[PDB]
């Protein structure tokens, strides 16, 4: 139970990925649906309108899944690298009643990326059964930029 | 290791058209938009227009709506900026720049475009005579003119002033130095292939 | 949206904290504000974008903040390499605009200029034109007024002046004013003078 759930393959459609906000610029759109592992092209990553700790990227599996981990990746423009260094994870069954992922009694601060191309895998112990998943960028270099994948398997 | 190389300086008469090029190296032009900006002799920066080599879409600045045409040769990775109906006030240095990742992060070296009824011509160098001495580089077109002293050996106390545009449409520039020895100003006006060494 | 920068010219000393402002006509996202630095004969250099993010290679010395209609570029401790012209600008999906620019010069010591006057050379006279040059060397502040007088008649509109870039070493400026007359008119007069007024203070003249 550690297979990609569909971010890179698109088994998870564009409509299923949303965010608190996303950055748009001349001839460019860093929309939520761009947050797919190893994606290439212009504006190939989700970026919030403004970088702050209250932004989030959301994935709706449209069904209950067993999530055993997440894979994060940064992004590089022509020369500058952008990536999330630390992030939190929250989950929900209805998309409104959210619970942060805790570890040993406290909210878990996951260690993310340190460059723009290396994928970093973070396992979830214990795993979670949820329909919705959110990534909360806490720290970053230059810009909050994300390309990701979710690891797990069917609940049934 | 990215680089934007623009075409050489241009000299044009009113009503003419100029096509500035911007060749990119280190990436595919289509991957990013191309921004165009200019700067008149003693003024600030002014956006001219932007182009998307991927879709061929262009967006113009309010003041440059009907005088600029942007294109791009996707195969050769060269962005173009054609300014027509040129006027003397269109005299300026034109730049191309691309985002990395959002604004005008990487710039070309710039292309000087001079618009005037005058035609290219080398300058006349006259002598100007702690003490001060110098050279008057008068009636040349277009900019620029470079000046050094004693083949570059003398730099201390030298003051080469910005050129001034005269009513005749030609430029004039003075270079002075504050100080037995010989003093010679080396003038170079590449546009007219004119080089002069004037002993003062 | 229009951007207004202040001040037109900021005069500070090395080691000092510099603060530059950029005011907008309407409020907009801080993720569309950039700051550029430009030195003579060079293309602009992006310092900060998204109002507060520094571009790679930019010293931690530079920092930016602000939002809405007010943005600020701050330089904690000014180094001599920081004296130049700064521009702010708003980019976006549909349009881009720049502030008029702010020039950061070194606060130097008030010093009167050393004035020199050069008569037209015989070589030039042979061409039928006469240029009289007046040089004001190594002075500060940059403001100065030159008044050409031919046989006591104040000249106006027939002279042009230019000023050098501030000297990084002594913080001074130099200026040259050129009076242009036809050979014919030049020979119609005898006394040519250059009257210079500067807060650090003069008349220099010669007989044709």
């Amino acid at each position: 139970c550690s297979m990609p759930l569909g971010m890179e393959s698109k088994a998870i459609s564009d409509a299923q990925i949303t965010a608190s906000s996303y950055f748009t610029n001349m001839f460019a759109t860093w929309s939520p649906s761009k947050a797919r592992l190893h994606l290439q092209g212009r504006s190939n990553a989700w970026r919030p309108q403004v970088n702050n700790p209250k932004e989030w990227l959301q994935v709706d599996f449209q069904k209950t899944m067993k999530v055993t981990g997440v894979t994060t990746q940064g992004v590089k423009s022509l020369l500058t690298s952008m990536y999330v260094k630390e992030f939190l994870i929250s989950s929900s069954q209805d998309g409104h009643q959210w619970t942060l992922f805790f570890q040993n009694g406290k909210v878990k601060v996951f260690q993310g990326n340190q460059d723009s191309f290396t994928p970093v895998v973070n396992c979830l112990d214990p795993p979670l059964l949820t329909r919705y998943l959110r990534i909360h960028p806490q720290s970053w270099v230059h810009q909050i930029a994300l390309r990701m994948e979710v690891l797990g398997c069917e609940a049934q | 290791q990215v680089q934007l190389v623009q075409s050489g300086a241009e000299v044009k008469k009113p009503g003419a058209s100029v096509k500035v090029s911007c060749k990119v190296s280190g990436y595919t032009l289509t991957e990013l938009p191309v921004h165009w900006v200019r700067q008149a002799p003693g003024k600030g920066l002014e956006w001219v227009g932007s182009f998307d080599p991927e879709s061929g879409e262009s967006i113009y600045a309010r003041e440059f709506q009907g005088s600029v045409t942007m294109t791009a040769d996707t195969s050769t990775n060269i962005a173009y900026m054609e300014l027509s109906s040129l006027r003397s006030d269109d005299t300026a240095v034109y730049y191309c720049a691309v985002p990395d990742p959002d604004a005008f992060d990487i710039w070309g070296q710039g292309t000087m475009v001079t618009v005037s009824s005058a035609s290219t011509k080398g300058p006349s160098v006259f002598p100007l005579a702690t003490a001060a001495l110098g050279c008057l580089v008068k009636d040349y077109f277009p900019e620029p003119v470079t000046v050094s002293w004693n083949s570059g050996a003398l730099t201390s106390g030298v003051h080469t002033f910005p050129a001034v545009l005269q009513s005749s449409g030609l430029y004039s520039l003075s270079s002075v130095v504050t100080v037995t020895a010989t003093y010679t100003c080396n003038v170079d006006h590449k546009p007219s292939n004119t080089k002069v060494d004037k002993r003062v | 949206i229009a951007l207004t920068q202040s001040p037109g010219t900021l005069s500070l000393s090395p080691g000092e904290r510099a603060t530059l402002s950029c005011r907008a006509s309407q409020s907009f996202s801080s993720s569309y504000l950039a700051w550029y630095q430009q030195k003579p004969g060079q293309a602009p250099r992006l310092l900060i974008y998204g109002a507060s993010t520094r571009a790679t290679g930019i010293p931690d010395r530079f920092s930016g903040s602000g939002s809405g209609t007010d943005f600020t570029l701050t330089i904690s401790r000014l180094e001599p390499e920081d004296f130049a012209v700064y521009y702010c600008q708003k980019y976006g999906t549909s349009a881009i605009t720049f502030g008029q620019g702010t020039r950061l010069e070194i606060k130097g010591t008030v010093a009167a200029p050393s004035v020199f006057i050069f008569p037209p050379s015989d070589e030039q006279l042979k061409s039928g034109t006469a240029s009289v040059v007046c040089l004001l060397n190594n002075f500060y502040p940059r403001e100065a007024k030159v008044q050409w007088k031919v046989d006591n008649a104040l000249q106006s509109g027939n002279s042009q002046e230019s000023v050098t870039e501030q000297d990084s070493k002594d913080s001074t400026y130099s200026l040259s004013s050129t009076l242009t007359l036809s050979k014919a008119d030049y020979e119609k007069h005898k006394v040519y003078a250059c009257e210079v007024t500067h807060q650090g203070l003069v008349t220099k003249s010669f007989n044709r």
